[PDB]
């Protein structure tokens, strides 16, 4: 038998499976056979034009083809417009999500097939949902590469241009999920999605620097990305990668993702641990189940409750319905990683449970249930009992996208192609290819980094640079650099905002957004001159850290450290920095000479530089083109002044040289009259903005902050370092200590924290907002380049964090009197926070690092699975402080790794005011349960009082230091804590005490 | 699917008839429509038949814009002999004599077989009718 | 050096058919000579084209290309 009788039978089965249901008015399938729904998804008819155009490759070997390729790729070709015409149908949502992402501003997903309509409302169905969008991209790249024409004209291009910029977006907005269901619980929330995060990267990854219009195509067929999204997209699959959600241990859907349709795993040794894992917890007798405690679609499930209610989950398990598509998902990965045992295994396991038509077609049906019989006898023996085919097994109704994915299965293990054919953008490529590919991996290796990286110095006035070169360093003022050009960061950003914009449909273009250190690290040409920016760590800043120099070299060798590590372009990359007399201010000039000295050595901390004059770095360069354009004490205290008349607060601000006093009668003024009063000095804002430079000048901390607080402004920081401490774990309260304060769960947009933290602030107090401004950037730095040293936290509080720094500061003045913490340099506040960050020793009083630790909320490693393992011993339950935690309701809601008991031991545990007294309460439940585990003999009788337990040690070492001591009973419990746990009559033994005396009655 | 029914039923011309026909491997032939005596009964008289077969060949030379030479099958019936039913009729042998030597009515007509005329003539292959 | 699964649309070497196959098809074009040429073929159902129909096209003899390349390859200081 010759290829034609295969190629006529495959030809036959589409006809007959696939093809048979398409509609003409649209090319879009639907997702019912039967009963003529008007309902369609975007998956399946993606995955049918994709295997629809996969045999037509398959078949274009033949010069007699009798154009039977010829269906087949216009068949492709229609579909694809038609699912472009569908989306470019709906544009003003794509305008509103580009700005503020939501839930009632996210695009549609499914509508009417015969008319391309919505027939159903947001409310029921939710319709948010990126993975459709990236999937789409990455196979439209992939026919475009292929050979295939869908685009005809510019406008195409604005959109995905648009499309682009909407998706670059998707790291921080959580989904409903692939399965629409998102939490295990059904409930309405959404949480994050690894899968999504990964295609994205996938696509954004395939999109850059190609020709959309294939073979043709010279200045207007390429499409811009920038590398910020997509470094912050593979941080955040690298962070989340191990849970695919906080709600989920493991799903199933993490397999397109980590399979053929994406390849993005690049990690082999994470990428097997994976593989394992999912297989030995997902394996099934029929195939693998979707994910664990999953009641969809199954026997016990009632069509009367969109929602489950709490605890149904519980009951839900065991009866998990079965998908045996996945079956032919690692068949692909299996033939790709060439491994036949794989593909004979599975091949055996799939043909007994394959079903047939009439005429002995394959048929693959969508789920499998169990009879209402085997409720409870399955419990007992798991897969024991024999299951029931679904109604799309028989006849009458049919599941398009399992037969495409046989099809294209079959079609590969048949040989009949090659995977080069079917990938020919190689999105996967073996261990001995990945030398010099693009946006992966180095020339280096993967196994290696030694990149060098290209430094230029320039000068900026005259004197300066012949004052350096007095002393040896050479620099170059710009006025000698005439045919190249220096622009700051706003060029760029303006220029950006200039393209991607159409005027029939209505276009805004990029958003204005900052650049990051990489993509200004680049070299433009814009109208023909060259541009080339330094980062937006020079320019001048109204804030006042960056005055100090141990600060500015601390963050460029930060930035050094990023840009190695966060580089494979091709070409070396070009670092600009420049250096300003007024840096120098006279004995400060010191440390900027050794930095200057050590950069002209050649090392930085481990890191090789490179340094000369700019004219030779940018000649013999791949400079990047730009031609969108062209086709285009005080002495006064706030009581005693706030009654005082208008008239004689302007003379006392007219007559007095203090800048405290003159900040705090601006402030009177500005609270009392209004920014818009005009003073002796102009306006009410412009002489505060006057003041606030001057003292920026004098660097007066304490008036440098009270004019920050002023000024009404925020850094351009805190969502990165919001989303990333969200995306680790934690989780983030901003307030006062002793005052409101609020918690954050999901990212959020800056203009709702910024109006919360400014209410809050206008609430308590003045000067704070600087100060948590500057802890949480030190706290967000620290985690970055230190993360462990943050272990063992949940809830980070900045309140109780800098009041355990004023409190460890207090103790280190003594007798002096305690240093105001306003006017504390950005070098000794730094200092001082590394220095209380630290897991600190003995030697201190231990009432001072159990104070310290409270207030930081430290717990032990492994103190949660301690506390479940308690519970589950534990019949009656764990009351402390007046809170109840129920022992049903959390065995039949919760299990053993979810973050939500977590969050609800946290939340019954920090009620307890007193710091060190939680750390004596976790200890003791600590001691518990190492004495419990030891021991499964002896069981408790009835609920315990943690209280009481407390109490008793309290009074035994009461009578113990009486007896030794002859100390007469004291109140308060402070001496337990000067006592360490350990030693020769420690706590621990005290907590055994109270723990025996308990067991024993 | 489309609720689409095809070409609906109509008379079929003279034009049509002429040129071969190929279905399913088959060599087809189709008798003019005017020797249809099912229909009407202007058809049983010969000289009408003779002056049918006047006009049509006169058409048929006319304009004939396609490619080739025609064919026409001109059946000779029962009702077109005698009274006796032993000789055909005086003005159906004259007919013949006439369109014989190649001058009829106002067209040349040649006279043979149809194992000749395969070879010279259009042929057209029918797909539609194929097993689907 | 190319391995044995390679080698399937090489040029110059191999076709893209497969090593051991051959089944290649080849196009014809049929150009008459004269009026009275084709009008006589295609009594007999022949179809040919005259030589004054294919304006935008032009036929020459193999001496064209001859002279053509002979033309090529000269240099005046050697």
């Amino acid at each position: 038998e010759t290829l034609w009788d295969k190629l006529d039978h495959y030809y036959r089965i589409v006809k007959s499976t696939l093809l048979l249901y398409q509609s003409p008015t649209t090319g879009l399938f639907p997702t019912k056979t039967c009963g003529g729904d008007q309902k369609a998804k975007i998956q399946d008819s993606l995955y049918c034009a994709a295997g629809a155009w996969a045999l037509a490759l398959a078949y274009r070997r033949i010069d007699d083809d009798k154009g039977r390729t010829h269906e087949l790729e216009h068949s492709a070709i229609k579909c694809m417009r038609g699912i472009l015409y569908c989306y470019m149908r709906q544009a003003d949502k794509v305008q509103q999500f580009k700005q503020d992402p939501r839930p009632t501003t996210c695009l549609h997903s499914v509508f009417n097939v015969h008319t391309g309509d919505e027939l159903l409302s947001y409310e029921e169905y939710g319709h948010l949902q990126i993975n459709a969008v990236s999937l789409y991209l990455l196979y439209l790249v992939e026919m475009i590469s292929s050979g295939l024409q869908i685009i005809y004209n510019t406008d195409e291009v604005s959109f995905i241009q648009n499309l682009v910029f909407c998706v670059e977006r998707v790291y921080r907005v959580p989904d409903f999920g692939v399965w629409e269901r998102g939490s295990k619980y059904n409930n309405g929330s959404t949480e994050l999605h690894s899968s999504s995060v990964g295609l994205a990267k996938a696509a954004l990854e395939a999109i850059n620097g190609f020709n959309l219009f294939g073979n043709q195509g010279c200045s207007w067929s390429v499409i811009f990305v920038d590398l910020d999204a997509h470094n912050r997209n593979r941080q955040t699959l690298c962070s989340l990668l191990p849970r695919e959600s906080r709600s989920h241990n493991t799903d199933a859907a993490l397999l397109p993702c980590i399979s053929y349709p994406a390849f993005a795993l690049d990690d082999e040794v994470l990428f097997s641990q994976t593989l394992d894992k999912v297989v030995r917890k997902l394996k099934g007798k029929y195939g693998f189940k979707r994910f664990l405690r999953d009641g969809y679609r199954t026997s016990l499930e009632d069509p009367n409750r969109c929602y489950y209610k709490p605890a149904e989950i519980k009951l839900f398990d065991g009866i998990e319905c079965e998908f045996p598509i996945f079956f032919l998902y690692m068949m692909i990965d299996g033939v790709f990683r060439g491994n036949p045992k794989q593909v004979q295994e599975y091949q055996d396991l799939l043909t007994p449970v394959l079903h047939h038509t009439t005429e002995g077609y394959p048929v693959v049906p969508k789920y499998y249930y169990v009879p209402a019989d085997f409720v409870e006898y399955e419990k007992n023996n798991p897969g024991s009992q024999k299951r029931f085919p679904s109604n799309c097994g028989r006849d009458g109704k049919l599941f398009l996208w399992g037969q495409a994915l046989y099809i294209i299965a079959k079609l590969l293990a048949d040989e009949l192609i090659s995977p080069k054919d079917i990938d020919p953008v190689q999105r996967y490529v073996p261990l001995k290819d990945q030398r010099n590919v693009s946006m992966r991996f180095s020339n280096q290796g993967p196994l290696e980094n030694d990149l060098v990286v290209h430094v230029a110095l320039i000068a900026e006035s005259q004197r300066l640079q012949v004052f350096l070169n007095t002393y040896g360093i050479q620099t170059q003022t710009p006025q000698q650099v005439e045919p190249i050009q220096i622009w700051p960061q706003q060029e760029l950003v303006k220029a950006y905002l200039q393209l991607g914009i159409n005027e029939k449909l209505g276009l805004s273009g990029r958003p204005d957004r900052p650049i990051g250190c990489l993509g200004t690290s680049k070299i433009y040409r814009i109208l023909g001159k060259t541009v080339v920016c330094y980062p937006i760590i020079f320019d001048l800043s109204d804030f006042y850290m960056s005055q100090d120099v141990f600060l500015l070299i601390d963050d460029i060798k930060n930035a050094l450290q990023f840009i190695k590590q966060y580089w494979k372009m091709h070409g070396r990359p070009l670092f600009l920095v420049l250096i300003r007399e007024d840096n120098i201010r006279g004995s400060r000039f010191n440390p900027i000479l050794d930095m200057l000295a050590a950069l002209k050595k050649g090392i930085i901390g481990g890191v090789k530089v490179h340094v000369d004059r700019l004219q030779t770095l940018i000649s013999g360069a791949v400079v990047e083109q730009l031609d969108f354009l062209r086709i285009s004490q005080p002495d006064v205290n706030i009581s005693e002044w706030k009654d005082k008349p208008t008239h004689e607060i302007l003379q006392k601000l007219n007559d007095c040289s203090c800048l405290a006093s003159q900040a705090i009668l601006l402030g009177i003024l500005l609270k009392r009259e209004g920014p818009n009063f005009i003073t002796k000095e102009g306006t009410v804002s412009d002489h505060i903005e006057r003041v606030y430079r001057r003292a920026g000048s004098q660097k007066l901390w304490l008036a440098v902050r009270y004019g920050a607080a002023f000024t009404q402004k925020f850094s351009s920081s805190i969502a990165p370092h919001i989303t990333t401490f969200l995306v680790h774990g934690k989780q983030v309260t901003l307030g006062a200590f002793g005052h409101e304060e609020e918690v954050i769960s999901n990212p959020l947009s800056p203009r709702v924290i910024q109006n919360i933290i400014y209410y809050k602030c206008n609430t308590h107090d003045e000067r704070e907002a600087v100060i948590q401004q500057e802890l949480v950037i030190h706290i967000g730095w620290i985690i970055s380049n230190n993360p462990e040293l943050f272990s063992g936290m949940l809830k980070i509080r900045i309140g109780w964090i800098i009041h355990a720094m004023e409190y460890e500061l207090q103790i280190r003045g003594g007798d002096k009197p305690a240093l105001d913490l306003y006017q504390l340099s950005p070098s000794e506040v730094k200092q001082l926070l590394l220095d209380i960050l630290q897991p600190q020793q003995n030697g201190r009083c231990w009432l001072n690092r159990r104070q310290i630790d409270g207030s930081l909320n430290r717990t032990p490693t492994g103190f949660y699975d301690r506390v479940w393992q308690i519970l589950e011993r534990t019949p009656n339950g764990i009351i402390v402080a007046g809170k109840h935690l129920p022992q049903q309701p959390t065995l039949s809601d919760m299990t053993m790794y979810e973050m939500n008991f977590s969050l609800l031991v946290e939340d019954t545990l920090g009620n307890i005011d007193q710091p060190q007294y939680r750390q004596i309460v976790v200890e003791l439940l600590m001691v518990v349960s190492i004495v419990l585990e030891r021991n499964p003999e002896l069981e408790f009788q009835d609920k315990v009082d943690l209280d009481r337990l407390v109490k008793e040690a309290f009074n035994e070492f009461q009578k113990d230091q009486s007896r030794l001591k002859e100390i007469e009973k004291q109140d308060d419990m402070t001496s337990f804590y000067n006592t360490p746990p350990l030693g020769k009559r420690g706590t621990c033994s005290y907590l055994t005490k109270a723990v025996m005396n308990l067991l024993l009655e | 699917r489309m609720k689409l029914s095809g070409r609906p039923y109509r008379h079929m011309g003279v034009l049509g008839t002429s040129k071969l026909y190929d279905i399913r491997k088959t060599i087809f032939t189709f008798t003019p429509q005017f020797i249809d005596q099912q229909q009407f009964y202007l058809a049983l008289d010969n000289k009408m038949i003779v002056e049918m077969l006047r006009t049509d060949l006169s058409y048929l030379c006319s304009r004939w814009r396609m490619t080739g030479q025609p064919t026409i099958t001109f059946p000779i019936s029962h009702s077109m002999l005698d009274e006796d039913g032993t000789s055909l009729n005086s003005s159906i042998l004259a007919a013949l004599r006439k369109m014989q030597d190649g001058y009829f009515g106002g067209a040349r007509v040649q006279t043979g077989k149809l194992s000749e005329f395969l070879t010279t003539s259009c042929c057209t292959h029918l797909s539609f009718m194929d097993p689907g």
